[PDB]
């Protein structure tokens, strides 16, 4: 059995319990609920425009999952410094020691602070994720479906720039699931891809074409926790991890 | 304590395990590991069909795997991984006949989907001067799961909740697993919205941890046979054999 | 349970069983055999001579057969077809000495009749090793029966009640007979109404139901020791020793 | 041990009793002393005069045992075509498991209807059975002794064959033993043979040599049943069988 | 009774014998034996100073003989005379290093006198089929007796009262030993009266009874490893580590 | 473990305890303590006058030990013949198997009745023991220590030879020990040495040099008991014995 515990052959006496910190600092830190609740970086964006947009074109889009993106370093020329250097953070790094999860997230998406124009963002559970691949941020293309533009009957929100430059979300659990899969994602069968992410966040600006110019290779960071409903079910253990002190430093 | 008299009707206690008509025997305690509390019934929320569980049927132990465990096997080193519910229909269409041919698996070839726990017992037959140690570990939807052809370690599957079946103390793996999966059903055929990989809760494999270590005159092979039960089953859909395709053979 | 500790005294227990001045024991438990209910004492009708049992010298263990009983003996095997109260003379008188050198025996040499039960411990000295299984049986008068050159089998004996001796527990075999004879008496010695076949009341004999098995370089013999006590006896008619002849070697 | 039960691997329910067929056909079977009632033909006999005999010339004897006799197959070119082909019968086969009996027989001797003489039979407790050998029906020759005769003191009795030729007796257990030999006997002691059957059953006609010719080769058939005081004590396993369908055909 | 499960954890049961941050364990009962009854502390009446007992140091286990016993050792065999408060010393200073440098015998660098009891476990590691029995016996002042040198053999400490380690059981032998010197306290160092033969309580000695007897690819050693323990102890007469030098090697 | 009795194969019935022949003898000798305060020969000397002896100086002396003294079997030609013939006796018998003592002594020191002088005893318990190796009886020569007279302080008594020529005495514990050691002893502690005997008595004629011939090679023989305080400690199994009757006779 694995938790099994033969014959404990103790030279201890008794230790003191801090209540994890409770004692010295003031805080507990048992529960893991509460520090996946501390926003962590989700995804990095530069905005590239590619042809011509329209008001209902979406600026980019996102499949909206606690397992952490497909994680971009980069380009080999320009790679994304924390997913290079900072591998994975906190939550997927929780998430990687479980199976299933049930519950929402929130998502706090900041915007670059040069643009001025109003920005929709939709929240669409319809979307299946067709694999890990492309398991990620897609900056869109010209429109071919109604993927790639604003839609009516989805949840939406519009922040306003020039007040605050900051949407703050809560992206229910709206799966026809029990839980839906947390580790990296294959697509064996066809509807289990209706299960891994909670649905696909696309974010747009409603800006025309001349006020476009200001808008490109601006940054877009987005950022994510768990949002108090979340309860990862299965007991996985973890997978080999690589240790970040011994990544090879840019020598001179 | 510690009287030792053996007879003829030999020295330890026999301990049962009683089915509808299986009684499948061991001297040994298991090493029961249950990696989950047991599942509702969950017929009640997505079926308005006939529903029954076929206990008198379905609830018998059925082999499903056998295999040599020699000392030739390495240390890190894959002997079955049993996918249990497409297991217990690819053993029999291994067997070289149909899905109905079996009293166990009659409702497969019926019904459209299923809900139900499973019991597995991976009893081993080593020598007591035979010394080594498998694990049996179920993995909640292996091929739902593409970096775990790197988790596929015997460091890895000691993380989570395992049996151990040491070769000295010939030794029984209980593994009680009951249903978790996305869905609260798996077809067991083409179904509209999924067709590949189906009845696929999971994976039980058995890696080794320790290989066999004897003598050079002791005896080599050791072998493991695996039985699986379906007991807390639901059936429902009701629906054509014909429909019904042969498993994928792996 | 389950808590091996030996130490420089051993393990187990030993039990005894303690006779006159005899204690012989065994560290197994026996596998007891009774084919009879225990026997009334029958002095009343057709004895007026003094009647006694010689408790404390004829209730004391004696043995009477020992035999090798080695793998080169086949399945179906005797091993030894003891006629109890003759074998218990025709020991002594194999010994190379008389009836009444013997404290056990003396009121054979004295007294006519003879009226007891008996008690049988057939003890082995196998190894933990070795493996093979003998059976003790006690047939009533076996030479007053003409078609017993074909019972005599295991499968024969196997019907009637009977010891099992296995050589893996090296087992004991306790075999309390009481005394069913056609006539209420056995006599000692060549008595008017019959001289022929004197003092038979049957015949323990111990067949091989399973050979000695072993490897190549296993210890191959195994020693089978018989002891014999006479419990519950009563000797009557008080006669000379002179008429008391000595009995057939066969 | 023989009758040891380790353990007991149950996959069967409960099947319902019938009480040895007391539920079906209104009986039970389960005591099987009541069986042993039932007549089995004990023996099977020609008439066969050889010299002149007297009212007193006994016909023929036998000694009465439940072991059933000696069994007479026959000549080898006129076998008695039951004991032949319907070997050993019941009473012998449940009497073949037994090692002692004590207790009585009763008899039903069924005289030929052709003859009508009166019929006298004798109970002769005093007569040893010296051995398996000569354990059968005696036609008796010439008298030399008192066993060729009637006598006086034995217990005897006559029927009248115009009446009814069947007379029906209860041998009664006049031993000085415990209980006699039940198997086939070899006498090894002198007093032993004291102690297999009951007695000696004399039967024989009071014709002259007139009437004796109508008395030549007819049949007279025994049967035997065991008389409600028989106890078979000491159990003794059954010896090797021969089984009947597998005796062969009379090929034409 | 009688029940023999094995697991992956094994069958038997582990006892414990836990000292200050010094836990060793024994499969096997010990075979106890205790020479004299507890000793009664007496420092009042010779003694002024500040005495303590450093109980949270001392009372650990500490190893101080290890050696082969290999079949080639006959019967009348000495394996160690163990003079067991120099031994203490002595293994240390074996180790090449000084005494301050193990926290068990610091005060014996500091302290001029010693009275306490000790605690000896002679563990052997033998193997279940090995054949052999030591004996564990302590001498109260050896080297005070000139005709010890004809005691010492197996006839002579088995009527004192010793522990028997048998080699088939792999026992284990407690031994408590109290103080019964002459004096009441042994001293550390060169004292003023005397200076020969300093910390001399006794011997342990361990001779052999039974050689060890196997097949001939039998395990030929078997290592046995003696600890000590200095429970009950007080040192009085603190005095400077330079006068205390270095124990005698032998 | 020792006295350890693991499975009792008892052959026996009761035997009558005689109360170590109280039942028979009227006493017990269970108690060997009581076994062991009947007189033993302790040594046997002739007075040898070595020098010319003034009235202080001591005609002999010997260290007072119940572990019996370094036997003298005296001379190859002239052997004293208990010692020789009857080696060691009753209490050292006894003491050869215990290891401490801690105790008091008897003596009953038996003079010559051909002298008549004034006989005093010193006990000296200052006296260390150097040794198995002369720790016997000392024939004294002449003085250069304080060994060698009559002492002060020390513990003594005066024997008048002409009323009883036989002084018994008491000589208590005075040790600075627990106990003393009891076997034989090869001082290997230069204190350990106090802790063998009690002390050394040491008994001297009063007579001149004119008298001192009738003393020269008259016997003195000294016996010892253990005095009712003493109590042998740690038992210590025996050592080799030889059996006396396989000692040679002395062929003619």
């Amino acid at each position: 059995e694995e938790s099994r515990n033969t014959t404990v052959l103790d030279t201890t006496t008794t230790l003191q319990s801090s209540g994890f910190g409770r004692a010295f600092f003031g805080e507990a830190f048992n529960d893991l609920k509460t520090l996946m609740r501390r926003y962590q970086l989700y995804g990095q964006l530069l905005l590239s425009v590619t042809t011509d947009k329209d008001i209902d074109h979406c600026m980019f889009t996102f499949p909206c999952l606690p397992q952490g993106l497909a994680l971009d370093i980069g380009s080999a020329g320009s790679p994304h410094e924390i997913f290079n250097r900072c591998r994975d953070g906190i939550i997927p790094l929780i998430a990687s020691g479980y199976r299933f999860y049930r519950g929402d997230l929130r998502y706090k998406i900041v915007f670059p602070s040069n643009v001025n124009s109003n920005i929709w963002v939709q929240h669409r559970p319809d979307r299946r994720l067709e694999g890990w691949s492309a398991a990620k941020i897609v900056n869109c293309d010209a429109v071919s479906t109604g993927q790639g533009v604003y839609n009516h009957g989805y949840a939406s929100h519009i922040q306003i720039t020039r007040v605050n430059n900051v949407i703050e979300l809560e992206v229910p659990f709206y799966n026809a699931t029990c839980y839906n899969y947390l580790q990296a994602f294959n697509a064996s069968s066809a509807a289990s891809s209706y299960a891994v992410s909670l649905g696909e966040i696309s974010v747009g600006f409603q800006a025309t074409s001349d006020d476009i110019a200001s808008i490109v290779n601006k940054p877009v960071t987005i950022y994510y926790s768990i949002g108090d409903g979340m309860q990862f079910s299965q007991w996985v253990g973890y997978q080999p991890m690589m240790i970040l002190d011994q990544l090879p430093a840019p020598v001179v | 304590m510690d009287n030792p008299n053996p007879g003829p009707d030999g020295e330890g206690e026999v301990e049962l395990e009683k089915d509808s008509n299986v009684v499948l025997t061991t001297q040994r305690d298991p090493s029961t590991s249950i990696p989950a509390p047991v599942s509702v019934k969950w017929s009640r929320w997505t079926s308005n069909d006939v529903v029954d569980d076929y206990a008198t049927i379905t609830s018998r132990w059925y082999q499903i795997a056998e295999f040599v465990w020699s000392k030739d096997d390495p240390f890190d080193k894959e002997l079955a991984r049993l996918i249990l519910p497409r297991a217990l229909l690819s053993s029999i269409e291994a067997n070289s006949d149909a899905i109905c041919d079996v009293p166990n698996t009659i409702p497969f070839k019926v019904h459209a989907y299923w809900r139900g726990d499973m019991e597995v017992r991976v009893q081993i037959n080593s020598n007591k001067f035979q010394v080594g140690q498998l694990q049996a570990t179920w993995y909640y939807s292996d091929h739902e799961n593409l970096n775990i052809s790197s988790k596929r370690s015997v460091y890895g599957f000691s993380q989570m909740d395992h049996a151990l079946i040491s070769a000295s103390a010939s030794n029984e793996a209980k593994l009680v697993i009951p249903f978790k999966h996305v869905y609260p059903f798996l077809p067991t055929r083409i179904v509209p919205d999924w067709t590949t990989g189906i009845l696929d809760m999971g994976a039980l494999n058995i890696r080794v941890i320790a290989p066999l270590r004897m003598s050079a005159t002791g005896p080599t092979t050791c072998n493991v046979v695996v039985f699986i039960k379906l007991n807390n089953s639901e059936f429902t859909g009701t629906s054509s054999g014909k429909f019904y395709a042969s498993q994928i053979r792996a």
